[PDB]
This record gives C-alpha cells, sequence and structure tokens, in this order.
C-alpha cells in the first residue's frame, strides 16, 4: 500500500520525459504488486517481464490500491499526480492521468481532487496540448455549466473552431452575445 | 409565370413557349417534364374553375375538352418524361397515376393510358403495386379493366413481387376484389406453379398464429360481459358472440385450439346454449348463468397468459413448424434485380412481449444463411403506416437531393411494414431501439430516484390539479418544473459514452435528428406520440418513431387533453443538446430541411395528395372530423398553405426563418402544454 | 356571514369558501362546493347571497345564514365555468366559461332552465355587472371585451389587444365606464357612456395603465369610484387613483430573502369601505387586508389548504 506512494513521491524527482515514463511503469508495478485483486498480484511478475501490461493494467490496480489508501496518502498520491501533470507536457502519461481523472468522473466514487475545481481548468489545458479537443470542449462545458463567463464563451468558440465545426462557434457566440455585451 | 402566375391568359403562353424548347432540343427531360407539369397545371387550374363554377354537371362536360386538350397531353408528355428517366421518374409516374384516377371515365384518356403506359419500365411500376390493388376492378370499369392489365402485365416479369400484396388482397371481403386476384393468381400461376398457394399457406397459418382461440375468445368475452353487464345489451352481446360461438363450433386445427376446447370450449358450449335459449324462451336466469361462465372464462384466460411467453410452434402450426426451402422472398425484401433471399425455415417457437398488446417475435433463417426477426401483431392498420414509410422515403430522397443535406448527414430511419389481412401483419424488429421514458426510468433507478416526483410536486401543492384554469395550471406547473432539473438523458448520453470523441458525434448525431424530426413532423401532421413511442439508438443517438397513429393533421382535432401542437422540444432535449440549444446546429438544420421543403413542395403536395385521395385510407379520416372528399380538398390546401409559408400568416407569406421562428415560439407555449395529456409528460 | 358588514369571503382549491373578518381575521363560517375548485367568487349586491364559481358548477348560496344552504343550484355546463356576477335590481344572475355561450341563470328560479344566451368570443374569463338594467361587460380568452345589452341580445365588441387574453375586466360607479387587463396585464380604462340600439353604445378610450405585470389576474374598483387595483401573475399587486388613473401605492409579498420568494400568485383584488383599505390574497393560503396609498399590511388569514383564489366580500348591511 505504502510502497505505491513511494514510487509516487518519485514525482519530485523526474525531469525528463523517460524519466516520467519510467516512474509511470514503476508506479504501475508497485500498484500490480499490492493489488487487492490477486489476480494483478499474479500478473505483476509478468508486467515486470514485458511493460505494457504494466501500461494497460495501471488504471485497474491504481482504482483498487488507491481505494484501499487512506484520505493522506490518496492525497499524496494526488500530489505526485500533479506533480507529474504541472511539470512536464507527455502525451502517453497526461493521457493516462486523463483517463483515469475520466473514469473517476464517470465512477461513484467521484473525481480525483487533482487540485482546485478538480483541476477543470488544468484538465482542459492538456485535453488541448493533448490534441484531445473534444475532451477539452468536455471540461469547458463544465466550467460553462456554472455559469456564462466571457472567457469560457471565447474558449468554447475556439476550441469549436478547432473542431472544424464553425456551426457551434456560431452559435455560442450568438448565445454569448444575446446573454451580455 | 414568375411574373403572371398560372391562369387562362397565361396558360398557352408558357406552354408555346416550352413546346419550343422541347422542339430545340427534344432530348432534354428538363423540357419535356416542363411541358408536361405545365398541361397537368393547366388540368389544376381548369378544375379549380370547375370547381368554383358546378359548386354553385354541364360545366364539368364543356371543360371534358378543355381538361382533356390539356390532361391527355399532360398524360402523354408525362409517359415520355417518364421514359427519360428512372428513379425520380415515379414522381412523374404519381402524376399520371393521380391524374386519371381522378380523369378515369374520359375515353381519350383511356386511350393515351393504354398507349402510353407501355412506355414505362415495369420495374418502376412494381412501385406503384398497392394503390394498383386499392381500385383493381372497383365500380368504374374504365380503371379497373387498366388496372387488372397492368397487374397481369407485372405478373409477367416478377410474379413475387405480387404474390404478397395479392395473398393480402385475396382476402378482401369484396366480391370483386376477391374475383380479380384469383384471375391474377391463376395467371401468376402459369409462371409459378403452387409458389401462391404456399404463400397463401402461410399467410392463413401466420394469421392464426398471431392470435390464438385463448385471445380471441378473450377480447369477444370482454365485449359481452361489457354488453350483457354493463350496457345490459343482451342482443349485442349475442351478436358479439354469434361468429365467436360459430369459431367454436368449427372446431381445432391444432394443439392449443384442442385444448382450449378440453379447458374452455366445453363451458363456453354450455353458455352458448344458455344463451341460445334465452333467445327463443326469455330466461334471464340462463343469462346471469351463462355470463357468469363466460367471466369465469375470461379471468381464467387472463391469468392463463401472461405465460404466453414462449409460443411453440408446433400447438399453433404444425405446417410452419415443418417449413422447408419454400421459394419465397422473405418478408421485408426484396430488389428484383439482386439474388432475391429464399426461406429456408424459421426457428421451433416465438418470443411474446408483454404489454397490454401481444406481438409474436419471428424469427426467419433465409437462403442467405441470415436471420431476420419481425414483429407479428393483429388488430393493427399497417397500411396507414405502410404510406407514412412510403412518405418517409420520398423526405429521405429529397434530402439525398440537396448537397447540404449529402455532406450534413440528414434522414429519417426507416424500418419495415408489412401488412397482412384482417387488420394485422408483420411490423419488423429493430434492434438496439430504446424508450426514451424507459432510459429516463434507467437513470433514476440506478440512482435511487423516485420516478414521479414532478408529478408527486404537482400533486402536492394541486392534488385536484385537471379541473384548474389555465393559470391556475401554469402556476402549479411552472413551480413544479422550477423544483425538478430535467436532464436526466444528458446525463446517460455523456455516461454511456465510451469517450469524448463519441459522445460529441452522437451529441451531433442527436440534434440533427431531433431538428429534422420536428420539422418534418410539423409539416407532415405529427402530433399523437407519446415519449413511450419515442426511441434513441445506442449507436447513433438519432431518434426513432414507432407509432405513427392519426398524423396526418387530424390528430390535432383532439379536445380531451390534446396534442395541441403537432410537434414539441422538450426541456430534457434541450438540456441534452450543445450549449448553444436553438442557436448554431439546430436552427441550421430546420431552416434547410424547410428550405428542402419549399423547393420541393410540388413532390410533397402531390405524394400527399395521393395518400389523402385514395378511398380506402381517406374513409378513415372520418373518425377525427368531416363532405369527406371536400375535407381531404381543404387538407392538401393547407398543406400547400403550410408548403407556400400560410400556416400562420396565411394572408401573408412566411419566409423560411420567419416561419421557423414563429414554429419555435409556438413550441415554446407552455400554457399549451399544462393543458395537454399527461402521458407526454409535460415537466421533461 | 352575511348580517356583518366587514366579512370577506375567501376560498380556494381545497373545496371551501370561508368568512372572515376583514379587520380582525376571525373566521366566522364556511361553505362547501365539493365539485370542483374556486375559478371565482363574488358577494351580491342584492343583500345577500353568495357565489362560487368552478368546474361545472355555479354554486349559489345563502349568505345571511350561518349555514349558507344552496339557492339554485347549478350544476352547470358540462364544461369549466370560471366567471360570476348578481345584478343590482335582484336580477339575473351571470355565467361564463366555456363553450363560447354566456348563460343566464334567475335568482329567483329553483331549476337549471336558462332564461337567456348571449353570444361571446373565446371562453368567458371575466364577467362585470354595471348598475345600469341594460349593460354588461366581459372579458374572454380571446382578447376581446364584450358589452351586451341585458335584454336584446344587442353587443358591441371590443378588442384593445388582439394576440394577448384578457383575463378580468370591471366597471366603475356612476354606470357607464370599462376597466381591463389582459396576458400582458397593461391595463386599460374607458368610458361607455352610453345608449341602446342595435349596437350598444359608446365606448370612449380615456387612457393606458401601466400595471407592473407580466401577466395580470384580477383588476377591480372601489365602490366611490376613487380607486383602482390590478394584481401581477408575479409577487405583487397596485393602486391607482380613478381620477387620474396614477399610482398610488403597491404592494409586495416578495421577501428580500430568496428562500421565501415564489410563494405565490396574487389572485384578486378589490376595496371595501372608504378609500383607505383593499383585500387581495395569494396562492400561499393567505388573504389579506393592507390599505390605500399607504401599503401597510394589516390583516393576513391563513385559513386554507390549496390555493386561495379569486376573493369577494361584502361592504355594507
Ligand atoms: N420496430 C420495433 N422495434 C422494437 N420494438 C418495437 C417496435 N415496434 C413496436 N415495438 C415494441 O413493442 C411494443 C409496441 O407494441 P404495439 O402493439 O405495436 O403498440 P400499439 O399500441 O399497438 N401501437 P398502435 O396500435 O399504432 O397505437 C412496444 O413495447 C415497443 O417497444
Ligand atoms: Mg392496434
Ligand atoms: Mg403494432
Amino acid at each position: 500500500s505504502t510502497i505505491n506512494l513511494q514510487k509516487a513521491w518519485g514525482a519530485a524527482r523526474r525531469v525528463s520525459k523517460d524519466d516520467w515514463l519510467e516512474w509511470l511503469r514503476r508506479l504501475s508495478l508497485e500498484l500490480l504488486k499490492d493489488s487487492s485483486s490477486p489476480s494483478l498480484r499474479s500478473c505483476w511478475a509478468l508486467a515486470q517481464a514485458y511493460n505494457p501490461m504494466a501500461r494497460d493494467l495501471f488504471n485497474a490496480a491504481f482504482v483498487s490500491c488507491w481505494s484501499e489508501l487512506n484520505e493522506d496518502q490518496q492525497d499524496e498520491l494526488i500530489r505526485s499526480i500533479e506533480l507529474a501533470l504541472t511539470s512536464q507536457d507527455i502525451a502517453e502519461v497526461t493521457q493516462t492521468l486523463l483517463n483515469l481523472a475520466e473514469f473517476m468522473e464517470h465512477s461513484d466514487k467521484g473525481p480525483l481532487p487533482l487540485r482546485d475545481d478538480n483541476g477543470i481548468v488544468l484538465l482542459g489545458e492538456r485535453a488541448a496540448k493533448c490534441r484531445a479537443y473534444a475532451k477539452a470542449l468536455h471540461y469547458k462545458e463544465l466550467e460553462f455549466q456554472k455559469g456564462p463567463t466571457p472567457a469560457i464563451l471565447e474558449s468554447l468558440i475556439s476550441i469549436n473552431n478547432k473542431l472544424q465545426q464553425p456551426e457551434a462557434a456560431a452559435g455560442v457566440l450568438e448565445y454569448a452575445m444575446k446573454h451580455f455585451g | 409565370l414568375n411574373l403572371q402566375g398560372i391562369n387562362e391568359s397565361t396558360i398557352p403562353k408558357v406552354l408555346q413557349y416550352y413546346s419550343a424548347a422541347t422542339e430545340h432540343d427534344r432530348s432534354w427531360y428538363k423540357a419535356w417534364h416542363a411541358w408536361a407539369v405545365m398541361n397537368f397545371e393547366a388540368v389544376l387550374h381548369y378544375k379549380h374553375q370547375n370547381q368554383a363554377r358546378d359548386e354553385k354537371k354541364k360545366v364539368t362536360e364543356d371543360l371534358s375538352k378543355t381538361l382533356l386538350m390539356y390532361t391527355v397531353p399532360a398524360v402523354q408528355g408525362f409517359f415520355r418524361s417518364i421514359s427519360l428517366s428512372r428513379g425520380n421518374n415515379l414522381q412523374d409516374t404519381l402524376r399520371v397515376l393521380t391524374l386519371w384516377f381522378d380523369y378515369g371515365h374520359w375515353p381519350d384518356v383511356n386511350e393515351a393510358l393504354v398507349e402510353g403506359v407501355k412506355a414505362i419500365q415495369i420495374d418502376t411500376w412494381l412501385q406503384v403495386i398497392p394503390q394498383l390493388i386499392a381500385r383493381i376492378d372497383t365500380p368504374r370499369p374504365l380503371v379497373g379493366r387498366l388496372i387488372h392489365q397492368l397487374l397481369t402485365d407485372i405478373g409477367r416479369y416478377h410474379p413475387q413481387a405480387l404474390i404478397y400484396p395479392l395473398t393480402v388482397a385475396s382476402k378482401s371481403t369484396t366480391t370483386a376484389r376477391h374475383n380479380a386476384a384469383n384471375k391474377i393468381l391463376k395467371n401468376m400461376c402459369e409462371h409459378s406453379n403452387t409458389l401462391v398457394q404456399q404463400a397463401m399457406m402461410v399467410s392463413e397459418e401466420l394469421i392464426r398464429v398471431a392470435i390464438l382461440w385463448h385471445e380471441m375468445w378473450h377480447e369477444g368475452l370482454e365485449e359481452a360481459s361489457r354488453l350483457y353487464f354493463g350496457e345490459r345489451n343482451v342482443k349485442g352481446m349475442f351478436e358479439v358472440l354469434e361468429p365467436l360461438h360459430a369459431m367454436m363450433e368449427r372446431g381445432p386445427q391444432t394443439l392449443k385450439e384442442t385444448s382450449f376446447n378440453q379447458a374452455y370450449g366445453r363451458d363456453l358450449m354450455e353458455a352458448q346454449e344458455w344463451c341460445r335459449k334465452y333467445m327463443k324462451s326469455g330466461n334471464v336466469k340462463d343469462l346471469t348463468q351463462a355470463w357468469d361462465l363466460y367471466y369465469h372464462v375470461f379471468r381464467r384466460i387472463s391469468k392463463q397468459l401472461p405465460q404466453l411467453t414462449s409460443l411453440e410452434l408446433q400447438y399453433v402450426s404444425p405446417k410452419l413448424l415443418m417449413c422447408r426451402d419454400l421459394e419465397l422472398a422473405v418478408p421485408g425484401t426484396y430488389d428484383p434485380n439482386q439474388p432475391i433471399i429464399r426461406i429456408q425455415s424459421i426457428a421451433p417457437s416465438l418470443q411474446v412481449i408483454t404489454s397490454k398488446q401481444r406481438p409474436r417475435k419471428l424469427t426467419l433463417m433465409g437462403s442467405n444463411g441470415h436471420e431476420f426477426v419481425f414483429l407479428l401483431k393483429g388488430h393493427e392498420d399497417l397500411r396507414q403506416d405502410e404510406r407514412v414509410m412510403q412518405l418517409f422515403g420520398l423526405v429521405n430522397t429529397l434530402l439525398a437531393n440537396d448537397p447540404t443535406s449529402l455532406r450534413k448527414n440528414l434522414s429519417i430511419q426507416r424500418y419495415a411494414v408489412i401488412p397482412l389481412s384482417t387488420n394485422s401483419g408483420l411490423i419488423g424488429w429493430v434492434p438496439h431501439c430504446d424508450t426514451l421514458h424507459a432510459l429516463i426510468r434507467d437513470y433514476r433507478e440506478k440512482k435511487k430516484i423516485l420516478l414521479n416526483i414532478e408529478h408527486r410536486i404537482m400533486l402536492r401543492m394541486a392534488p385536484d390539479y385537471d379541473h384548474l384554469t389555465l393559470m391556475q395550471k401554469v402556476e402549479v406547473f411552472e413551480h413544479a418544473v422550477n423544483n425538478t432539473a430535467g436532464d436526466d438523458l444528458a446525463k446517460l448520453l455523456w455516461l454511456k459514452s465510451p469517450s469524448s470523441e463519441v459522445w460529441f458525434d452522437r451529441r451531433t448525431n442527436y440534434t440533427r435528428s431531433l431538428a429534422v424530426m420536428s420539422m418534418v413532423g410539423y409539416i407532415l401532421g405529427l402530433g399523437d406520440r407519446h415519449p413511450s413511442n419515442l426511441m434513441l439508438d445506442r449507436l447513433s443517438g438519432k431518434i426513432l418513431h414507432i407509432d405513427f397513429g392519426d398524423c396526418f393533421e387530424v390528430a390535432m382535432t383532439r379536445e380531451k387533453f390534446p396534442e395541441k401542437i403537432p410537434f414539441r422540444l422538450t426541456r430534457m432535449l434541450t438540456n441534452a443538446m450543445e450549449v448553444t440549444g436553438l442557436d448554431g446546429n439546430y436552427r441550421i438544420t430546420c431552416h434547410t430541411v424547410m428550405e428542402v421543403l419549399r423547393e420541393h413542395k410540388d413532390s410533397v403536395m402531390a405524394v400527399l395528395e395521393a395518400f389523402v385521395y385514395d378511398p380506402l385510407l381517406n374513409w378513415r379520416l372520418m373518425d377525427t372530423n368531416t363532405a369527406l372528399n371536400k375535407k381531404a380538398i381543404q387538407i392538401i390546401n393547407r398543406v400547400r398553405d403550410k408548403l407556400t409559408g400560410r400556416d400562420f400568416s396565411h394572408d401573408d407569406t412566411l419566409d423560411v426563418p420567419t416561419q421557423v421562428e414563429l414554429l419555435i415560439k409556438q413550441a415554446t407555449s407552455h400554457e399549451n402544454l399544462c393543458q395537454c395529456y399527461i402521458g407526454w409528460c409535460p415537466f421533461w | 356571514v352575511g348580517s356583518d358588514p366587514v366579512i370577506l369571503a375567501t376560498a380556494g382549491y381545497d373545496h371551501t369558501v370561508r368568512f372572515w373578518q376583514a379587520h380582525s381575521g376571525i373566521c366566522t363560517r364556511t361553505v362547501q362546493h365539493q365539485d370542483s375548485q374556486v375559478n371565482a367568487l363574488e358577494v351580491t349586491p342584492d343583500r345577500s347571497m353568495i357565489a362560487a364559481a368552478g368546474y361545472q358548477h355555479i354554486r349559489m348560496y345563502d349568505l345571511n345564514s350561518n349555514n349558507p344552504n344552496p339557492i339554485i343550484s347549478y350544476d352547470g355546463v358540462n364544461k369549466n365555468i370560471a366567471s360570476v356576477g348578481f345584478h343590482e335590481d335582484g336580477r339575473w344572475m351571470y355565467t361564463g366559461g366555456e363553450d363560447c355561450t354566456a348563460r343566464i341563470w334567475d335568482l329567483r328560479s329553483r331549476n337549471l332552465q336558462c332564461q337567456r344566451i348571449f353570444q361571446v368570443n373565446a371562453p368567458i374569463n371575466c364577467v362585470c355587472l354595471h348598475p345600469n338594467q341594460a349593460e354588461l361587460i366581459v372579458g374572454d380568452q380571446s382578447g376581446a371585451i364584450h358589452i351586451w345589452d341585458l335584454k336584446t341580445d344587442h353587443n358591441e365588441q371590443l378588442i384593445p389587444e388582439p394576440e394577448v387574453s384578457i383575463t378580468s375586466a370591471h366597471i366603475d360607479p356612476d354606470a357607464s365606464y370599462m376597466a381591463a387587463v389582459n396576458s400582458t396585464g397593461n391595463c386599460y380604462v374607458w368610458n361607455l357612456t352610453g345608449g341602446i340600439g342595435d349596437e350598444v353604445t359608446q365606448l370612449i378610450p380615456k387612457t393606458k395603465i401601466p400595471a407592473h405585470t407580466r401577466y395580470a389576474l384580477q383588476c377591480r374598483f372601489s365602490p366611490d369610484s376613487t380607486l383602482l387595483a390590478t394584481c401581477s401573475a408575479d409577487q405583487t399587486c397596485k393602486i391607482w387613483r380613478t381620477s387620474n388613473f396614477s399610482l398610488m401605492t403597491e404592494l409586495s409579498i416578495k421577501s428580500g430573502n430568496p428562500g421565501e420568494s415564489s410563494r405565490g400568485w396574487m389572485w384578486g383584488c378589490a376595496f371595501s369601505g372608504d378609500s383607505q383599505y383593499i383585500v387581495t390574497a395569494s396562492s400561499d393560503n393567505l388573504a389579506r387586508l393592507w390599505c390605500v396609498e399607504t401599503g401597510e399590511i394589516k390583516r393576513e388569514y391563513g385559513g386554507h389548504q390549496k390555493a386561495v383564489v379569486c376573493l369577494a366580500f361584502n361592504d355594507s348591511v
């Protein structure tokens, strides 16, 4: 359990993209080592052997171990994840972390408390930088549903243009102008 | 015409111009079509004159050469234009078909048809067969003879296309229809041997399977109990039981018929004898005894058939259970030009769907090895729906004619309709088809949300909400709507999606489908479709409609909890739509659909004229309102008014955006929604 | 009940018409109209009799008695009935609602046979009665007001806002006047003086009165022809003076805290006695006596279970 944090705390020592990939791999392997389900504790050895089995099973073992970890330990792992997100722009690690965020948003347990407002800013930004333009649109619409803001409306217009749908951009602009100046 | 219109002083001038264009290029289909259509429009204008003067026979006879002077060349030009085009030619063919049906007593039209129908390809006549078998050998020999000739001609090329429609038609009660069916079917058996007989066997077996003796007696004894116990109509009760008693007397043919006779028929015969003794002796105690017996039989059958789940074909149809490689096209097929799929076999039993109504889920394996699923059902008039699907095909073709609607894939989702005789038939089962009401229930149940919360809020404020005034209802309704968040379907749209991209695409297709269906619903006369009849696709998210009901502008006649607006966009739908709501994509789609309708208003008017004109279907419009033929003419006039922007501002010309905005503002009328039936759950 | 002048008649959806002293809040007796909700109430100038209009009933009771037993009693048309009214001479009662046919039912009758019928537009939302024996105002769902002569079915049609339905219309004393409010609620006032013939004349457009209304519910007059009042579908009532038709005061039942907001719509208004007091009500089951030109709420009556609506009251004995 706590071992999973020890690799996670390694996020405070990674700089290069290969270093962050190694961090994700080692965290995946240790998550597999002490998974609640024996079907993953058995696959720990194979994940060490191959590598991509650690990637595929990273979400599954992460969910169970994070569930077992208490509030402080969960917050520590979350801070490690936030260091990874705010440190370097890596499509693979960022997309994997965004997938974790998506599952936790969908799952009844609630989203990861990655930062303030669940990192809906950062997540959206990352979804724009990893070219997941629809993902960034979803995060920007989560911001929108709290209330219309000129920055939010302009960001939606930009994302709609980025999604090659001028119709949505025009409609968003019309809504913005009718609602406010 | 754009400077003058069509009238007596303008017809020959424009006809001369079109004829000159034809002479300069006789190979140009557009000029021939223009000349024929101008002659048809002249026929319509002189018909307007005929109705203006005759309604205030001599005028009709006087115009019987003026109208022929355009009708005969209209018919001939339509024939030549049809010979010069394919696919869209059916439109021109329809322009012929309705026209001479209205003028099917003049001999010149008969000569023109008899010589000109041979300029049409028979494969395109195949698309006309239903409206031929509706009018074959009716009391108008100049029409009936030609229709019989046409159907016999069709039989020489594609008899399989005629076997099913004529097999259904032969069960019509009319003597002439039955006998004409016999003649054409013999002329077909000259080519196909006994495939007519095989199809008749299959149809009869399916008809018997669709409704058991248990179910026929269930309905009949419910009516008998109502009449004797409710109305005290002894004579009506005996009238209802008379054919039912006759069926029981005739004896069984299958294991469930025999089982019914063993279980219920033995007692039902005693009740029958008591009724017979009353009707010659006056023993009302015998009526009470027979009625109580019928009551017990009815309750026993009602308790017997929630188990009607697995219907074994052995006990209702040994013939069909031992189905073999019958050279019969699979129902729902076929393209004549292609490798027609023959029926290999069917599953040993049927799955019945549990509801107030009990369709049978039939599974069939054809020559290509594929499975085809169908919904057999009785007590159901499917000709209406078949015409509605033809109209959907019309609209889909119109959208396919627009490059905007080709790059933006707009189309109405279609499915099979296969009527059988005696108000029954095979509908067709569509996979991944989910009721919107059931989807909201799914979300609420998975999150432990009570389903009737909105209605409970309404009734807490007003336990007697129904008998309130308009503003009282609006107060209670708006308070309840403010006290709820009708956004379940948006959450399910997000949750059921695997990824953000699929969610985005499904939302786009969803909104486009909503816009297209709302506009088509207003124009074609949508109305009576509760959320139960409103279905969703699991893959595309596009909306489907299974019940068509009275949606021909007559469902608007309702007064007991209407149906005040032909169409509706609910709060739940807008909540699942984009951030823009109406703005952007939805309004653009509505404008595009209305533009397609306006531009091709002539085709839509002709097809709706075809539907409204046919007496067999037109007689069913007397269930609602009004001189039936005059109301039919009025309905076509209102169709033109909607297709010319004259529905909200009759004494004006509504532009496309003007009419769209007026329709939107009608749909925003929450005051109408408070009055409407709660089946359309108004809080969503 | 009818023997005490300051009694106010109140009723809601809960099938009970209560009678309570205006200046004290003390309820005296009740009446039962279990057929349907109240669409309208009225206290006769005849001194005395009760009317209550609801779905398929004009229930008429004996206002003087401590038990107001039924009078005629209707048991009216088979459609929703909205309005009421008693003539000042002990003459016919007037019934509206759907269908487009105004029914006339005598007070002295003891059966369901109608005495006269008048032609109207879309179902009647309101009826009001002049002291004149040959004038009667009706407001319809079509946005059209209709005068008729009470004797000959000679009528005048008025439509001040055709696309906006009219809900309440009333008179002023000194006979021939008219005021009305509609689905926008921007009140209109005309002078009807005067004449009977093939058309009942003459409408004289006097003024338009801007009530703070998004949908108006009821507008009524003062016995002394000094005041008018109107009620909005949102949370307010308003008062003007007849001499200049300029805004005197207002009642705002919408608290500053959003938690108590949308307590109910302001159903019904009229004045009682001197030009100082006014009776109104809300659908939160609160019938209210407050002041003219002052806005001070004096008495509040929470004696009902379901949505008080369209008050009526006595003024004298
Ligand atoms: N193409 C279809 N695909 C899937 N389910 C269908 C389809 N058509 C009908 N149903 C389902 O079976 C039920 C409808 O049965 P049905 O007897 O056709 O209704 P109905 O009341 O008879 N319609 P109508 O007679 O026109 O008013 C519903 O529960 C549907 O979910
Ligand atoms: Mg049916
Ligand atoms: Mg059906």
